[PDB]
DNA sequence: TTTTTTT
């Protein structure tokens, strides 16, 4: 019945690939089943009550163990996807499930697996027949709500609903230097058709309805009213995750008793994962940074609570992991070493009395207004201020100028901002610390940078680069609030990082609100850098 | 037949060698085409050259055309012997064909025939470059150029502005002495053709669509006065395109900075939308046309931020004759240069940037070198095997030489401090110190061989051996390959002689090895490590080979000091990172070690007795998925293989093959054995074969693989990897490497507590019965060596220092009260902050060899050559935002792939290097990603080339086929083969009736490769000359990787590589907007590194495993499984030594005594959890369940896996890898019951 | 049942 196909490694579980992702093999694409049908008794139990008590929170109170992935028919349970091939030689086009395709494989050597074309004979027939490779199709049909389906071939050939049963080709266009023209032929009532009919406006005349089908689930909806996308295969914009995650701390918001211990006068260290230095502060940030502690024993969890296909998360949108109500939630943790920074207040509250502070913030909540009411939700909530936005942005700079002088690997370190004012007790710092177990500088190499005549050294090369972009004039010129941006001055080139870092989601971001730029100038918090 | 007047309008001398430039638009010139014979005068009317034209090149005022035959008029020909008319107005003009025809044998006595072709390659690699440099960015036509049939949009892939990336700009900055500056700006634009103009169609009768290309472009004047900068247009008849920017104010130096921008401002059409495009811009920026001076562009600002370093400020002190003066936004620079090196007059803008790399040799063969460099190669004072043979005043007579000269050079390098070093005396004189501190130790090595005998013994036994190893190689591989030669042809004085630097280096090791009394090893501070460093390609490797065999030499003739023995045991330990890495590194030493052991059977034959009587050995230390760990699987692998314990496949002394059934011989084993390996010589006259070799007491080839065959009779040489050193902690008969050994059995070898024999047996089969002896100890090895030391450092190079704290104490010994320690030496190709990393893996003193000198170009053994006198290689980028990396991907390798194919077909073999091209990959997923376009995408846009409309100038048509991975999934018997694949050539005859080069196969032969792609390192195993054509995907994660992969090709030939660079990576296009300033000043960039052990993180994994590693091999109690519970209050004396050593190490290391403290807590802590097991009664405590009593035994420590890491986990390795999960596969029908509805 | 590459 079943047969092992590959290997990944367990870290990227709850990050890339998952429940309800497309796994880009070298010879096949599958899908991951849900978690309802995963072995239950074999995934290792992790403890830590304070994210129990938020998971339990959001899913229901009926949730009982965060569990490990599991570790010769011990492993994830796939199943395939898309269904509709193409043959490498004649260039037919049929699903798997017809017959006319069938499987090669080894039970010991499962890389090599691959599908072949039964008894192939050529375009025309006249080939003898043999087996030859085949190529999964390379188009899907996506749906906002959740919704993912193979591409209809049968009704966009034949404009509709059509009584023929015959066979389809593919072509290049004959042309070499064009990829956006492509063919689709059928061998009996040959009609033609073109790819580039489904992409742009076009594809609201011609393109069917969505049928409302959970692959990873195996269920199909009673009715979906979200009009359908054409998308490539293998495309960024396919899957994202939902995560949660909390710190350990010795003993109701996550981030609040966390504040409440890094700021002590004397930290605690009974506890076998917390220890903490107290080493200076840098001769050029006297007034700004009052205390830098340096973490040389931490531990994190995290955990997954769901998914959404073709926007980011903000909950209706979100997919779920079982049929029923779940029961457990895959878990991840892991043991590192961070860095935390204090910032001044008093410099931050005399700051935020500026003429310029005030225009850019009167800015960003007209653009924030107008983000939130395209989409049909209440537009007076949920704005974490200007502050906010200052100190992401030092965090995206620090984070950058990270990997730029030390060499580092990019998905290596992660973030962490406090910046709650409302509740009587102001916050004001940032922490940075490793994202993996086996990632760069886990021996100590992250501590390292903690020195005043080091960290000092970063934060000059991270200020001094930032003044002009690589696509200067327009990118200062951007006004959020005419295209309901959640952005301004900050795009790909020289503010924003690997999606597994940050914390937002390359929102809420203003370098004008650090350096003097081309067009805001009395805006800036570091002055003379 | 056209004429032409030549007039030398351009300087690249191997351009005008093969090209001629006329000046004027190619309108003038429309009827000169392709295939047309030129013949050309000078300005006095005399014949100078005829050729043929392969390709015309234009531009709005000149045109160049190539070549592909040539030939040259040597006399003075008058051109009135010919009816030919002058040319009028230095025009062309129409040749008689008859009369050309008829004149051509009748004066220059040549005909169509006799006219030879062009053999230079580095023509090709230029022309290749035009190939791909014409589609890529075009214009591919020429100024006024027609695209028919496709929107232009897609035509092109890099090089474009949108209307409303949009934008260019570059930073510069400018003297304060001008107050007026120039700007220069072009570009390209399309238009639509209307239908009644043009009569191109399609099959059908369909008409077409045709654009048409009109240039642009203007001059503005600009005066520099604080502030915005106006918004000026140049062109007037595209009044929404921008030029802008801003101006500062004065800096301290008083100097100005100015930045610039171009900006599209066009809008966006309804229809036709590629009209509001901008292609192909560039800026030019220069002096204005009345000022005094032309040169006003200086330096950009240093901006320091008040930090100091000797290293940093000698790096810009050798760098300071090559200056950056601009810098890019989105786009790559060019500046040029004035008389003065400081001084800049043009700066402009260029979207894909090349440079070219000079390169490095050892001199003595040029005319232009030092006059003593070539009397020491005319005279053959460098042959190996006339060093060995003089008498010792002619030996020190010829190493005076070495020493004169480099003693003159220090000398004349001391004046130049006044003159050519303002700014930097400090560094020029720190600088200077050191070539002195060298001179002084190579005379001390001289004195150190003239009063020793021993010392001039081993140093001539080494001098012949490296000789016997040098000529022989050569003979087994020319012999591997089916050559019929003989021995008499490779004995020359060309491949028998040394390089300066290695002996040089073999000079400086000598005072440290002959007596071990020297100041270098007996106290604990002023210990020098010696690091080499070097270009790679030089003769590193042959370098410490030398000093391993003159190591090997000089220990059997000490005698037995110290009440040590030194007639046999482990003399030299090597060690790698990489497993692939040592196996070719075991293939090139035992062909030394051969060459020593036919020299010490030659000695013994005529009663010399010097050598002993012990042989040379060699053995491998790796893991047990390559080689066996015991002599029941060796049996095992070869009954399996009749019906692994093979190294070697091929014997290194003739070259023969070995048969695996055949050839290795298993001894029977009832507690132990031993595996012998024979010559395949049928024969008989190999001196390794098995009607020779049975007398001698280790028959065969003398190489080791086993690790129980290890144990019991240890080998001279090891080498092994970094990771198989951890197994200290989990087996006990290690010890027996280190010397730790009292007993010995007749039978077997040597023992250790726990093993199978005792030394007592009855006589069996025949064989005498035996009894045990006892016998003083051996002497611990003396040379360590580390290669490739730049990769130890980070979370791996934390691990190998913390474990290098038992391996420098158990090689320590007492002489005399005195402590010894062994030699260090390490090499590796960069360097940078050398001395912390030095002194945290290895606690010595760190020495460079060779320093530095006042510049980069020369010191005296590495001379950088010219471009003029030698060739290099050549760097290229590519770099387009917002575009897909398989777009950019597909587009470049079909572009390689077909321009290839038509050098090819004009010039035939010299073509052969950019034939084949190599793929770098930075991860294994975008290699699989890579995998499915290149078999299916790439070969069907290479086959469709030239059967479209859309005119393509350069590319032709070229089927692919063969496509090779080489990657960790190829088993090691076809590997060599795999190497020996790449050997062949694409075979090609000249087909006279299509006029062309083609490629015919024969029946059955062996076809090429067309496509081979790499992952993180190369094969790396030989110099195979063919390959010249790289291409790597996106920046490497180092530096020091990216000197080193690219450094691979073009060897042999002149190379070329292309990058391709991401733009949403940061150093991406960080690398891309400074392409030309980081591949001219490239050591300048190497990025930081640590190795920090004795941190909490490194402390909660490694401690436990160097405490019991040290306390394991140092003692007798502890050494086996049974050790554990015999630690009572009488032996708990000798734990405190164990856990002082290591204390004092982290105190050293650390230099904090903050650091020391925890370490000494942290060892308590364990040191007094340990006490509490042992004195656990009732049960049988060990440190591992093993053994007929594991009914009652308990275990001690644990091994990583599911449970929480504790305390006792010991690890296996050096590097933490998480282990992976495999995906299960539910292969079933599914059926369907909904449908489609609009 | 132990040794290592690679994101
Ligand atoms: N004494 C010598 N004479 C001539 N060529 C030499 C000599 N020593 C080394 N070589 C050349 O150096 C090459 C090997 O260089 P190698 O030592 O492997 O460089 P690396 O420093 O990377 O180890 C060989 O191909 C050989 O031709």
């Amino acid at each position: 019945n079943k047969t092992p196909v590959g290997e990944v490694r367990p870290s990227q579980l709850l990050w890339t690939y998952g429940p309800g992702a497309l796994i880009d093999l070298p010879s096949l694409s599958v899908v991951t089943l849900g978690i309802d049908r995963w072995e239950r008794e074999r995934c290792q139990p992790i403890q830590e009550a304070r994210l129990l008590a938020a998971v339990r929170k959001v899913l229901g109170p009926q949730v009982e163990n965060l569990r490990m992935p599991p570790f010769a028919n011990i492993g994830v349970p796939v199943r395939p996807f898309p269904r509709w091939m193409r043959c490498v030689k004649c260039g037919l086009l049929s699903p798997f499930d017809d017959g006319l395709l069938e499987i090669k494989e080894d039970r010991f050597r499962a890389e090599r697996t691959r599908f072949v074309h039964k008894g192939c004979t050529g375009s025309k027939g006249n080939l003898p027949a043999k087996d030859a490779d085949a190529v999964p199709a390379r188009f899907l049909l996506a749906c906002r709500d959740g919704h993912l389906d193979d591409f209809p071939w049968h009704y966009f050939v034949h404009g509709g609903n059509s009584t023929c049963k015959g066979t389809l080709r593919f072509f290049e266009s004959g042309a070499s230097l064009q990829t956006e023209n492509l063919w689709v032929r059928c061998d009996s009532c040959e009609a033609s058709r073109s790819m580039a009919h489904a992409f742009g406006k076009a594809g609201k005349e011609n393109l069917p309805a969505c049928r409302g089908r959970h692959p990873h689930l195996d269920q199909f909806d009673i009715d979906c009213g979200e009009e359908p996308r054409a998308v490539l295969l293998g495309a960024t914009n396919s899957w994202f995750p939902i995560t949660l995650s909390a710190l350990a701390i010795p003993q109701a918001d996550i981030k609040g008793p966390e504040w409440e211990v890094l700021t002590e006068a004397n930290p605690p260290t009974d506890y076998p994962h917390f220890m903490s230095k107290k080493i200076g502060t840098p001769a050029q940030f006297i007034p700004y940074i009052s205390r830098v502690l340096l973490l040389e024993r931490l531990r994190e969890v995290n955990a997954l609570l769901g998914f959404t296909r073709v926007e980011a998360p903000e909950r209706p949108q979100m997919a779920s992991l079982a049929r029923n109500k779940p029961e457990w939630v895959p878990a991840n943790q892991v043991h590192g070493e961070g860095i935390f920074i204090q910032f001044n207040e008093k410099t931050l509250v005399a700051w935020e009395s500026l003429d310029a502070v005030k225009q850019v913030d009167e800015m960003l909540r007209g653009g924030h207004t107008g983000w939130r009411n395209s989409r049909n939700l209440d537009p007076n909530e949920d704005y974490p201020g200007i502050r906010y936005a200052m100190l992401h942005t030092l965090s995206h700079l620090l984070i950058r100028e990270l990997a730029l002088e030390c060499g580092y690997n990019a998905a290596s370190i992660r973030e962490r901002i406090y910046a709650d004012t409302s509740n009587g007790s102001p916050q004001a710092g940032i922490l940075i610390y490793t994202a993996a177990a086996d990632s760069d500088g886990t021996l100590g190499g992250l501590v390292d940078l903690g020195k005043p005549e080091n960290l000092g050294r970063l934060l000059v090369q991270a200020l001094n680069r930032s003044k002009i972009c690589s696509s200067d004039p327009l990118c200062s010129e951007h006004n959020p609030e005419k295209d309901r941006s959640l952005h301004a001055a900050a795009c790909h080139a020289c503010t924003l990082v690997a999606e597994t870092s940050c914390e937002q989601g390359n929102r809420y971001l203003d370098r004008s609100l650090l350096i003097p730029t081309l067009e805001r100038i009395h805006a800036a918090f570091f002055k003379g850098f | 037949a056209w004429i032409a007047i030549d007039h030398n309008f351009s300087r690249a001398q191997v351009l005008t060698y093969y090209t001629l430039q006329l000046k004027g638009e190619h309108s003038l010139h429309q009827a000169i085409s392709d295939n047309d014979w030129i013949l050309v005068l000078d300005t006095t009317g005399n014949i100078t050259r005829v050729g043929r034209i392969l390709r015309i090149r234009s531009d709005l005022e000149t045109t160049t055309i190539f070549f592909d035959r040539m030939l040259q008029v040597k006399s003075v020909v008058s051109i009135g012997i010919t009816p030919f008319k002058f040319p009028p107005n230095d025009r062309a003009g129409r040749i008689q064909w008859t009369d050309f025809i008829e004149t051509l044998p009748k004066e220059l006595h040549i005909t169509i025939a006799d006219i030879p072709k062009i053999e230079d390659q580095t023509y090709i690699r230029e022309l290749l470059q035009l190939a791909v440099m014409d589609d890529l960015l075009g214009p591919a036509g020429g100024p006024n150029e027609l695209i028919v049939d496709m929107g232009v949009r897609d035509r092109y892939l890099v090089g474009k502005l949108a209307p409303r990336p949009s934008s260019l700009g570059m930073t510069f900055c400018v003297d304060g002495d001008v107050d007026r500056v120039e700007i220069e700006a072009r570009w390209g634009r399309y238009e639509r053709v209307p239908n009644d103009e043009h009569q191109f169609f399609k099959s059908n009768g369909q008409k077409a669509k045709v654009w048409k290309r009109i240039p642009c472009g203007g001059k503005i004047v600009l005066p520099l006065i604080e502030g915005s900068i106006s918004h000026n247009a140049p062109d007037s008849t595209s009044p929404e395109v921008r030029v802008q920017g801003s101006i500062r104010a004065k800096n301290d130096n008083g100097d100005r900075l100015i930045t610039l921008f171009l900006v599209n401002a066009q809008e966006e059409p309804d229809t036709n939308r590629d009209t509001a495009w901008v292609f192909q811009p560039e800026l030019i920026v220069r002096a204005a046309k009345d000022a005094a001076k032309p040169a006003i562009f200086r330096r950009r600002p240093v901006l320091d931020a008040d930090g100091m370093d000797p290293e940093r400020e000698a790096l810009e002190m050798i760098y300071r004759d090559r200056v950056e003066f601009a810098v890019g936004h989105g786009v790559a620079v060019h500046a040029e240069i004035a008389d003065d090196v400081t001084l800049a007059t043009e700066v402009r803008t260029t979207v894909m940037p090349q440079y070219e790399v000079q390169a490095t040799e050892t001199p003595g063969l040029e005319l232009s070198d030092r006059p003593a460099m070539r009397e020491m190669v005319s005279s053959g004072l460098l042959d190996m095997q006339r060093l060995a043979t003089l008498d010792i005043d002619p030996l020190v007579d010829a190493l005076s030489v070495l020493t004169n000269d480099y003693a003159t050079w220090i000398d004349e390098q001391n004046l130049n401090v006044s003159s050519k070093a303002k700014g930097f005396d400090t560094q020029a004189q720190t600088a200077i110190n050191r070539c002195q501190e060298i001179h002084t130790r190579l005379q001390e090595g001289i004195n150190t061989l003239k009063s020793n005998e021993n010392a001039l013994a081993a140093f001539r036994f080494a001098n012949q051996a490296m000789a016997t190893q040098r000529i022989r190689s050569l003979y087994a591989l020319a012999m591997r390959r089916g050559e019929d030669v003989t021995l008499d042809k490779f004995d020359v004085l060309k491949n028998r002689s040394w390089r300066p630097f290695q002996l040089a280096f073999l000079l400086l090791s000598i005072p440290s090895l002959a007596d071990p009394c020297h100041p270098d090893r007996v106290k604990p501070i002023e210990a020098y490590a010696d690091l080499l460093w070097f270009p790679t390609g030089g003769g590193k490797t042959e370098a410490y080979l030398g000093v391993a065999a003159f190591t090997m030499a000089i220990r059997r003739m000490q005698g037995n000091l110290g009440g040590y023995d030194s007639s046999r045991g482990l003399t030299v330990i090597m060690r790698y990172t990489l497993r692939l890495l040592t196996l070719q590194q075991f293939q090139r030493a035992t062909a030394l070690i051969c060459a020593m052991e036919v020299l010490r059977r030659e000695a013994l034959n005529k009663g010399d007795k010097s050598l002993g009587t012990e042989p040379f050995t060699i053995g491998l230390w790796v893991g047990n998925k390559v080689t066996p760990g015991t002599t029941e699987d060796s049996h095992n692998a070869i009954e399996k293989t009749r019906n692994s314990p093979v190294q070697l496949t091929s014997c290194p002394w003739c070259g023969t093959e070995i048969v695996p059934g055949q050839d290795v011989e298993v001894k029977k084993d009832k507690a132990g054995g031993r595996t012998f390996v024979y010559c395949g010589d049928k024969k008989g006259r190999c001196e390794f074969s098995k009607g020779k070799s049975s007398t001698q007491p280790h028959p065969g080839i003398p190489v080791l693989v086993v690790d129980e065959e290890i144990y019991h009779r240890p080998p001279t040489m090891m080498i092994a990897t970094v990771d198989k050193f951890a197994m200290m902690a989990w087996r006990g008969q290690v010890r027996t490497l280190f010397g730790r050994v009292e007993k010995e059995c007749e039978r077997h070898g040597l023992l250790w507590p726990g093993a199978n024999c005792t030394g007592n047996h009855q006589a069996f089969k025949g064989q005498p019965s035996a009894k045990v002896k006892a016998i003083p100890p051996i002497r611990p090895p003396d040379l360590i060596i580390q290669d490739e030391f730049h990769l130890i450092s980070g979370p791996l190079g934390t691990m190998v220092g913390l474990y290098e704290t038992a391996v420098d104490e158990l090689c320590s010994w007492t002489l005399n009260g005195k402590t010894v320690k062994p030699k260090i030496i390490a090499s590796t190709a960069t360097v940078r902050k050398a001395k912390e990393q030095v002194n945290n893996v290895f606690m010595r003193q760190v020495s460079v060899f060779p320093p530095h000198g006042l510049d980069v170009e020369d010191n005296f053994f590495s001379v950088q050559r010219h471009i003029k006198d030698k060739f290099g290689r050549r760097y290229l980028g590519v770099c387009s935002p917002g575009s897909s990396r398989p777009a950019m991907l597909i587009r470049v390798y079909t572009a390689f792939l077909t321009a290839a194919q038509e050098l090819f077909d004009h010039f035939g073999e010299p073509a052969d290097p950019y034939m084949t091209m190599v793929g770098y990959f930075n991860s294994l997923r975008e290699l699989g990603g890579m995998k499915r376009l290149a078999e299916d995408d790439v070969q069907t846009r290479s086959y469709r080339v030239q059967m479209s409309m859309v005119e393509r100038p350069a590319l032709a048509q070229r089927s692919v086929n063969n496509i090779r991975e080489l990657t960790s999934r190829v088993s090691s018997q076809d590997i060599p083969k795999y190497l020996d694949n790449l050997e062949v050539k694409f075979k090609a005859e000249f087909d006279s009736s299509a006029g062309k080069y083609v490629t015919k196969w024969q029946e059955g032969d062996t076809r090429a490769i067309d496509v081979v792609l790499a992952t993180n390192m190369l094969s790396v195993g030989v110099d195979v000359n063919r390959l010249g054509l790289m291409a790597v995907n996106g920046q490497p994660k180092g530096t020091a990787e990216y000197i080193q992969a690219t450094s691979r090709v073009g060897r042999s030939f002149p190379g070329l590589v292309c990058t391709v660079l991401t733009w949403a990576r940061p150093r991406d296009l960080s690398h891309y907007e400074t392409f030309e300033h980081y591949h001219a000043t490239f050591y300048k960039h190497v990025e930081a590194q640590s190795v920090t052990p004795f941190s909490p993180r490194a402390m909660d994994r490694g401690l436990t495993g160097s405490l019991l590693s040290l306390m394991r091999l140092k003692n007798n109690e502890f050494s086996p499984n049974e050790g554990a519970g015999k630690l009572d209050m009488s032996n708990q004396s000798e734990l405190a030594h164990a856990i002082e050593v290591l204390a004092t190490r982290a105190g050293n290391v650390a230099e904090d005594n903050a650091r020391k403290l925890l370490a000494e807590n942290e060892l308590k802590e364990r040191a007094d959890e340990w006490a509490k097991e042992a004195s656990k009664g009732g049960r049988i405590l060990g440190y591992e369940k093993r053994g007929p009593d594991k009914d009652k035994t308990v275990a001690l420590i644990k091994s990583p896996g599911l449970q929480a890491w504790d305390n006792w986990t010991v690890p296996m390795s050096m590097r933490e890898v998480e282990s992976g999960v495999r995906l299960i596969m539910d292969t079933k029908f599914i059926k369907d019951d909904h449908d489609w509805k609009p």
